[PDB]
Order: structure tokens, then sequence, then C-alpha cells
């Protein structure tokens, strides 16, 4: 059943070997694990900003905080669980949200 | 109606002792050894005395709990 | 070698108290000087949890349910590893953790497991756990789980993610738990999409293992200025803990508080109706 | 790759748990054929599978 190809150095183009790679992208009701590079913009302090830090969104003004977070804590929340501060994923620093 | 009622806990301050008892409003002590059946409900984890004393933590219907050795 | 040790130690479960151990950080939120109550899988406090020793070695299989707490101690020859899956009979993919001195391999694949899987041993050999594997999903490599220091772990499976949490605590008693409050941190989050129904402790051959099932219970978690949990109350464990959770406090003032609602449940269910033997001629409308 | 499989026995690499910029494949102008279906070819890096 299997026939070898005569891939000769003298073949015309239609008979020359070609390498083919097919990238199949499967989306299931399961965690997505093969992602693009994602986008970012410059970090801007002391101005009113529309934010998205790795999916954490909202609006406000950032300043440097005076508190430290655990390695598992990428953000903090206040008395009513609203954002208190966020950490910058490309420059980890804790920045208070006003 | 099948027996039911509010459930309340009688407690000392937590920096005094951890002895607590539970009062089950208007129900039997068998439905909820130290089980005090009264009109307010059944108090579980408590004993009772028939003499009168100053009120500390109320049960209801003229009865109050307190802590004694 | 894949030697079946067939020891059948059959130790009594030797259940001991979980005390206030079994808590891990449930989320990524920093909190300070607040008592955030949260419902999740944890060990109930003061629950009686089995402490089985292989020490003649055994690799028993227990229900995974919605997650399991595991902790252990060993002497000289240290045991590092776990097996999780839906069957563990080599028909489906499973999770194998082999943890050595310099790193850890957390892998999900279809493993052709040995009758009594062991890590051959200066490092562990996977061939003695399973003889072969195929249909692989993901091999994750990170830092080892090594530090008298009990290695405490939580294994969960949430929304397809395998979540592994850990901490190290000094042991006063070899066969029992250090007393005090735990707060384990996650190290590994793996987006696999595979269910676990069964958990097997994986042993290395040269051995005391504490294993408890987690239960979906609310804990009042007390957070300090570090974002850490320094204490907790297991809600509805006992009447005082009920009062503390109801009041969102780790302390209660002298008094009486309403915490619940008692209901008598029915003993029997009785159905009464007219006796008709005529299957209704709606079918006749169709015919 | 140093070597490719035969078409009767094409190879499959299962890719998971990673990040890739697919615009690289077009920016290079290194392929004679490059067509996308379902998903647009125009730098569709905002998707995850
Ligand atoms: C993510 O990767 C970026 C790569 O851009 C990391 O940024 C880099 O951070 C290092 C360490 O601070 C910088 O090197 C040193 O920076 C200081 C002051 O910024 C400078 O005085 C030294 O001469 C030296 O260059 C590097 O410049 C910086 N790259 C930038 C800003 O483009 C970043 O730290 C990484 N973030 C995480 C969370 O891993
Ligand atoms: C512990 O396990 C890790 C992960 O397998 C080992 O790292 C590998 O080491 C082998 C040879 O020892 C290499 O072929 C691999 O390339 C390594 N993998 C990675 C991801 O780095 C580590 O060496 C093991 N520890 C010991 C003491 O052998
Ligand atoms: C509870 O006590 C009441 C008051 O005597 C009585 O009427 C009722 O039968 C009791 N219920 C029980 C025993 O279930
Ligand atoms: C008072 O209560 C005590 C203890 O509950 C009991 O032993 C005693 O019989 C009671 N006395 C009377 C007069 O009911
Ligand atoms: C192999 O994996 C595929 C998809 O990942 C699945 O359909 C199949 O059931 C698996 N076979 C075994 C034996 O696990
Ligand atoms: C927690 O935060 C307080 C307040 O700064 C600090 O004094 C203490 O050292 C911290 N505890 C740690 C880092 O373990
Ligand atoms: C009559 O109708 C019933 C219900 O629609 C159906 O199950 C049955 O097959 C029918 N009998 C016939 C078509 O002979």
């Amino acid at each position: 059943p299997l026939q070898s190809y005569g891939f000769q150095p003298t073949n015309g183009v239609g008979y020359q070997p070609y390498r083919v790679v097919v990238l199949s992208f499967e989306l299931l009701h399961a965690p997505a694990t093969v992602c693009g590079p994602k986008k970012s913009t410059n970090l801007v302090k002391n101005k009113c900003v529309n934010f998205n830090f790795n999916g954490l969104t909202g609006t406000g003004v950032l300043t440097e905080s005076n508190k430290k977070f655990l390695p598992f804590q990428q953000f903090g929340r206040d008395i009513a669980d609203t954002t208190d501060a966020v950490r910058d994923p490309q420059t980890l620093e804790i920045l208070d949200i006003t | 109606p099948c027996s039911f009622g509010g459930v309340s806990v009688i407690t000392p301050g937590t920096n005094t002792s951890n002895q607590v008892a539970v009062l089950y409003q208007d129900v039997n002590c068998t439905e909820v050894s130290n089980v005090f059946q009264t009109r307010a409900g059944c108090l579980i984890g408590a004993e009772h005395v028939n003499n009168s004393y100053e009120c500390d933590i109320p049960i209801g219907a003229g009865i109050c709990a307190s802590y004694q050795t | 070698q894949c030697v079946n040790l067939t020891t059948r130690t059959q130790l009594p479960p030797a259940y001991t108290n979980s005390f206030t151990r079994g808590v891990y950080y449930p989320d990524k939120v920093f909190r300070s000087s607040v008592l955030h109550s949260t419902q999740d899988l944890f060990l109930p406090f003061f629950s009686n949890v089995t402490w089985f020793h292989a020490i003649r070695f055994d690799n028993p299989v227990l229900p995974f349910n919605d997650g399991v707490y595991f902790a252990s101690t060993e002497k000289s020859n240290i045991i590092r590893g776990w097996i999780f899956g839906t069957t563990l009979d080599s028909k489906t993919q499973s999770l194998l953790i082999v943890n050595n001195a310099t790193n850890v391999v957390i892998k999900v694949c279809e493993f052709q497991f040995c009758n009594d899987p062991f890590l051959g041993v200066w490092m562990e050999s996977e061939f003695r756990v399973y003889s072969s594997a195929n249909n692989c999903t993901f091999e994750y490599v990170s830092q080892p789980f090594l530090m008298k220091n009990l290695r405490e772990f939580v294994f969960k499976n949430i929304d397809g993610y395998f979540k592994i949490y850990s901490k190290h605590t000094p042991i006063n008693l070899v066969r029992d738990l250090p007393q005090g409050f735990s707060a384990l941190e996650p190290l590994v989050d793996l987006p696999i999409g595979i269910n676990i129904t069964r958990f097997q402790t994986l042993l290395a051959l040269h051995a005391a293992y504490y294993v408890g099932y987690l239960q979906p219970r609310t804990f009042l978690l007390k957070y300090n200025e570090n974002g850490t949990i320094t204490d907790a109350v297991d809600c509805a464990l006992d009447p005082l803990s009920e009062t503390k959770c109801t009041l969102k406090s780790f302390t209660v003032e002298k008094g009486i508080y309403q915490t619940s609602n008692f209901r008598v449940q029915p003993t029997e269910s009785i159905v009464r109706f007219p006796n008709i033997t005529n299957l209704c001629p709606f079918g006749e409308v169709f015919n | 790759a140093t070597r490719f499989a035969s078409v009767y026995a094409w190879n499959r690499k299962r890719i998971s748990n990673c990040v890739a910029d697919y615009s690289v494949l077009y920016n290079s102008a290194s392929f004679s054929t490059f067509k996308c279906y379902g998903v647009s070819p125009t730098k569709l890096n905002d998707l995850c599978f």
C-alpha cells in the first residue's frame, strides 16, 4: 500500500518535495492552553485609566502602594471586596488603585 | 406542622470560657444527658436549678442561664 | 522491577484530629485585618482523619471526591510522589507526580501502571511505577516539594485545573499532627481537563501518611497585614464556632445569638390515590 | 525539523500549555503556501485554544 516518492534533484517543481505543516486549532469546553503573546501598553501613573491586567479589569488611578502581597496574590481587595491594589504582571510592583 | 424553631447559642465571652449550650425554640430535647426542657425551647449542653438567681444570659419565659461550678 | 510487595499491612485507620490544619489560601486576593468567610473544600477542623503507614510497603487507593489533604513523614529514605485518576487501571489518562531532590515532575498521560506502583531508587525511577506510557497531555516541571518537617499538601481539581498546595511544619509526634493553624500556598496550576475519582499514595521503595478527604465547608478566615491567614473558624462544627461565623468574628461577647433553624424531617412518605387500571386511551387517538 | 514524516504516516505534535505569535509565520515570507481557514490570517494572536 505504501509507495515511495521518487524525490529526485532533477524533478521539475511540481514533482519536488514540499514540507507541509498544518496547525489545527481545537476549541473545546475545556481550559484553553495554547495562547497568543497577549497585548500590553505603557504603564501610566497618576492619571484616570481604563485597565486590564491579565484579565483584571476596571477603571481608576494607580500609585505606588505601601503594602506587600504574597507570591500567590496578584491583587488585593478592600472591605467590600473591590479592588484595593493590583500587581503589574510585567514589572511586579503593587500599585494602589484610587 | 412538623416541629421546628430558631436555634440560638448561649455563650460566655470567648476570652472567659468555651462552654456553650443551644436553645431550640419550642421543640423537644429528643427532636433537636445535659438537656433542659422548658417552655422557651430545649437547651442542650445545660443543666437546671429551681431556685431563683440574678439574670445573665436569657432563655425566655422568666428563665436565664448563668455559669456556676 | 515492579515488584508487588503484597504486604497487606491492614493497619487500623488510626484516625487522629486534624485540629486546625487543612487550610490553604483559596484565592489571589490580598486581605488585611478582615475576617473573610469562604465556602470551599478543606479538612473540617477537629475531624478524625486516617494516618496509615506503609511502614513491607502498601499503596492503598482512597476516593478523591472534590480534593484530598495529604501529609507525610519519612526517615532517611524519603518518599516523594502521588497517583491520581478516574480508575487507575490503564484505560484512561491519569496524573503522576514524581518528586526528586532538585525538581518535580507533574505529568498527565496514560500510564501502563504496575500492580503495586513504586519509585525505584540517586533518584527515583518511573519505570517501577508504570512500565510504559502513551496518549500524553502535559508534563510540568518545577521546584521540589522538600524543605521533622511534615510536608503538608492539598490536591484539588477545579474547573479542569490540578491544584497543588504546600507547606512545611515541625513534628512533635511522628504519628500525629503538629498543632496550630495551616495556610498552604499553591505551587502548581495545571489546565488538563481530566477528572479524578481515585487517589493512590505513591511510594518509593527504601513511611507514615496522613490522608483526609476535603469537605465543602465554610471557614472564617482571619487575614493579617502580610495577606496571610493567621487563624480560622470551621463554621457549623460546633455551636461556638457557629456563633463566631454567624457574627463574622473570631471572638464572641457574652450573650445569646441566633445561628440556625431546626427542622424535624419526615420518617415516611405516603402516597394515596384512586385505583384505575385503564391505561388512558390517548394512545387510541394516535391509533 | 531535521526530518518530516511520510504523508501516509504524518506526524502529530500535540501542543498545549504554551504561547505563540503566529504573525511570525507570515512576516518571514518563508512559505510558498500559507492559507488560514475558520480563523483569519491577519495576526490572530488574541485567540487561545
Ligand atoms: C519581564 O521582562 C522584562 C524585560 O524587559 C523585565 O524588565 C527588565 O528588568 C530588569 C531588572 O530590573 C532591568 O535590568 C536593569 O534595570 C535597571 C533599572 O530598570 C537598570 O538600572 C539596569 O542597568 C538594568 O538594565 C531591565 O532594564 C528591564 N527591561 C526593561 C525595563 O525593558 C521585567 O523585570 C520582567 N518582569 C517580571 C515580572 O519578570
Ligand atoms: C528531577 O527531575 C527533573 C525533571 O525531570 C530533572 O531534570 C531533568 O534532568 C534530566 C537528566 O537528569 C535531563 O535529561 C532533563 O533535561 C531535565 N529536565 C528538565 C525539565 O530540566 C532533574 O535532573 C531531576 N533530579 C535529579 C537529581 O536527577
Ligand atoms: C413534645 O412535647 C410536647 C409537650 O408535652 C408534646 O405535646 C409532644 O408530643 C412532644 N413531641 C414529641 C415527644 O415528639
Ligand atoms: C431542682 O432541680 C434539681 C436538678 O435539676 C433536681 O434534682 C431537683 O429535684 C429539683 N427540685 C425540685 C423541687 O423540683
Ligand atoms: C487517547 O486520547 C484520545 C484523545 O486525547 C481519547 O479519545 C482516547 O480515549 C484516549 N485513549 C486512551 C486509551 O486513553
Ligand atoms: C506582617 O506585616 C507587619 C506590618 O508591617 C510586619 O511588621 C510583620 O513583620 C509582617 N510579618 C511577616 C512579614 O511575617
Ligand atoms: C397507538 O398509539 C400508541 C401511543 O401513541 C403507540 O405506542 C402504539 O404503537 C400505537 N399503536 C399502533 C400504531 O398500532
